[PDB]
């Protein structure tokens, strides 16, 4: 499971799925 | 007008500072993250 973790974010093995990330932009200020 | 603002302003540290506090003040309210404010039922926002 933790290489497939790895490889994932590059059955018995299984597979994981991952979310969103914390991208934007401000003028404030 | 930016001269009878100035003029308004004089010299004053104090009206300096008031000046600049509220000036932060406004630019804070607005613009902002969002686009379009929808503050209410119905939402009328401007972005241009």
């Amino acid at each position: 499971g933790l290489r497939a973790w790895t490889q994932v974010l590059l059955k018995p093995g299984g597979e994981p799925k991952i979310k969103n990330v914390v991208h934007e932009l401000r003028i404030t200020n | 007008q930016a001269e009878n603002i100035y003029n308004r302003l004089g010299e004053d540290l104090n009206k300096w500072q008031a000046l600049l506090v509220q000036i932060r003040k406004a630019r804070g309210t607005f613009d902002n993250a969002e686009t379009k404010k929808e503050f209410g039922p119905v939402v009328i926002d401007y972005g241009k």
